[PDB]
């Protein structure tokens, strides 16, 4: 088969800086090469068609070029919008191969997360579990930690840390964390905290609460 | 406008067979070539096939020519896929697309294909509602937790859809065999609870549907 | 046996050629489920108006879709347009000629 080999696997530029991505054919496949843009949780979109023909609807500032097998994708003025994995598509012969995809990702300044600490729903200590949730949101770089405690002990197991993608609009990342314990164990303790530790303070951002609020 | 409508997910056990469907809606079906695409889990796309309507002649991936039939039914304008001898290498995400302009297009939303032998699980849906006491700010941060579904998707609105902005929903995440998801919805200390804030929750295997109004620890 | 005109598109596969005693070279790519099916071929002038003077590959058909089709023309002198396909979709290209 024509094997497809696409560069870098991930790449991260400040809002109005130029994105260059490539694929490299095995074989010699004239200007048949595509570009397709996948966003989180979405489905594959044909931003470029065969020699370069910027598919309708789509923004002038995506470009492409490249003959035989040597092709090159551009991002003129990167917006934050463009957050997304990118593909090549080999349009010349069958099977049909695809370039293993580039992530995209925006640099921006730091930023402080905003943290949230919620207790276990009335719903859940009737089926009999207790999950704490901790949120981290809108925080910039994606880099951070948190800790929790349950009476001032620390308690690894059972956690559960789960990051967005990038925003598109704020270009921030965001992390639920959630302590799970059974109902017996979480109403023998009284305090419940999480720490979060991130590159823009030195001291860790803390939220608590205690059972008998 | 032109447009693939995609099965939804399925459960399948290994060493058993599933059967995609994808009907196309908006132009000829017998005009275009539709082609299958599998993502891995690791994103990675591979080409499976392809198939004619107008006559249902078929060209297969080599990797995949074992695996896969590729069939059409040009009463229902439907094309289906079936894969045989499921493995856990088999869990992906199915599409189907049409080649127009000698490129892939026009993609269908996707099938999440399963292979295991767990059982489907429904989820226990959870309201997240601020600590009892004060939770005094310009703008207070309410929550929902989606826990113990298996398998994948879910799908999780705020109010219908109509309140998408200061949302965050975090990838489901696997712990002791099951998925768990959540999601944060951030809006002016005035709006809630002056005004209903509901999680909406689907998960299609199960058929399972739960709409959870966040209310007030007291 | 007899085949009908192809009713879907056509691409450009190679830049036109063109020979020695004033003939082109055409290689031309097609998309649709039709084929086997004949491929629609002609000449216009400047003004639009079917020349089609002269064709040297006979009977041009797509075989396959995944193989492209060679076809020889006899272009009139000066402007002219080859055309490949039918419809709103039709390839036309111009063409000038010593």
């Amino acid at each position: 088969e024509t094997t497809v080999t696409q560069s870098p696997a991930s790449l991260s530029v400040a809002t109005g800086e130029k994105v260059t991505i490539r694929c490299i054919t095995s074989t010699d496949i004239d200007d048949d090469m595509n570009w397709y843009q996948q966003k989180p949780g979405e489905r594959p979109k044909l931003l470029i068609s065969e020699g370069n023909t910027l598919r309708p609807g789509v923004p002038s500032r995506f470009s492409s070029s490249g003959y035989g097998t040597d092709f090159v994708f551009t991002i003129e003025n990167t917006l934050s919008e463009d957050v997304a994995d990118y593909f090549c598509l080999q349009s010349d012969n069958l099977p049909l191969t695809f370039g293993s995809g580039t992530k995209l990702e925006i640099k921006r300044a730091d930023a402080a997360p905003t943290v949230s600490i919620f207790p276990p729903s009335s719903e859940q200590l009737t089926s009999g579990g207790a999950s704490v949730v901790c949120f981290l949101n809108n925080f910039y770089p994606k880099d951070i930690n948190v800790k929790w405690k349950i009476d001032g002990s620390e308690r690894q197991n059972g956690v559960l840390n789960s990051w967005t993608d990038q925003d598109s609009k704020d270009s921030t990342y965001s992390m639920s964390s959630t302590l799970t314990l059974t109902k017996d164990e979480y109403e023998r303790h009284n305090s419940y905290t999480c720490e979060a530790t991130h590159k823009t303070s030195t001291s860790p951002i803390v939220k608590s609460f205690n059972r008998n609020e | 406008e032109v447009q693939l409508q995609q099965s939804g997910p399925e459960l399948v056990k290994p060493g058993a067979s599933v059967k995609i469907s994808c009907k196309a809606s908006g132009y000829s079906f017998i005009g275009y070539y539709i082609h299958w695409v599998k993502q891995s889990p690791e994103k990675s796309l591979e080409w499976i096939g392809e198939i004619n309507p107008r006559t249902g002649d078929t060209t297969y991936n080599q990797k995949f020519k074992a695996k896969a039939t590729l069939t059409v039914d040009k009463s229902s304008s439907t094309a289906y896929m079936q894969l045989t001898s499921l493995t856990s290498e088999d869990s992906a995400v199915y599409y189907c697309t049409k080649r127009i302009n000698w490129a892939l297009d026009y993609w269908g939303q996707g099938t999440t294909l399963t292979v295991s032998s767990a059982k489907t699980t429904a989820p226990s849906v959870y309201p997240l509602a601020p600590v009892c006491g004060g939770t005094t700010g310009s703008s207070v941060t309410l929550g929902c937790l989606v826990k113990g579904y298996f398998p994948e998707p879910v799908t999780l609105t705020w109010n219908s859809g109509s309140l998408s902005s200061g949302v965050h929903t975090f990838p489901a995440l696997l712990q002791s065999g099951l998925y768990t998801l959540s999601s944060s919805v951030t809006v002016t200390s005035n709006t809630w609870p002056s005004q209903t804030i509901t999680c909406n929750v689907a998960h299609p295997a199960s058929s399972t549907k739960v709409d959870k109004k966040i209310e007030s620890r007291r | 046996m007899s085949y009908v005109m192809c009713t879907g598109s056509f691409k450009l596969e190679k830049e036109v050629a063109e020979t020695q005693h004033g003939t082109v070279l055409v290689q031309v790519k097609y998309e649709g489920t039709d084929a086997p099916c004949k491929i629609p071929f002609s000449t216009q002038d400047e003004k639009g108006a079917t020349q089609n003077g002269r064709l040297i590959t006979a009977n041009p058909i797509v075989t396959d879709k995944e193989k492209p089709v060679n076809i020889e023309a006899e272009p009139p002198f000066g402007e002219s347009y080859i055309v490949v396909g039918a419809g709103e979709k039709a390839l036309k290209l111009s063409w000038f000629k010593k």
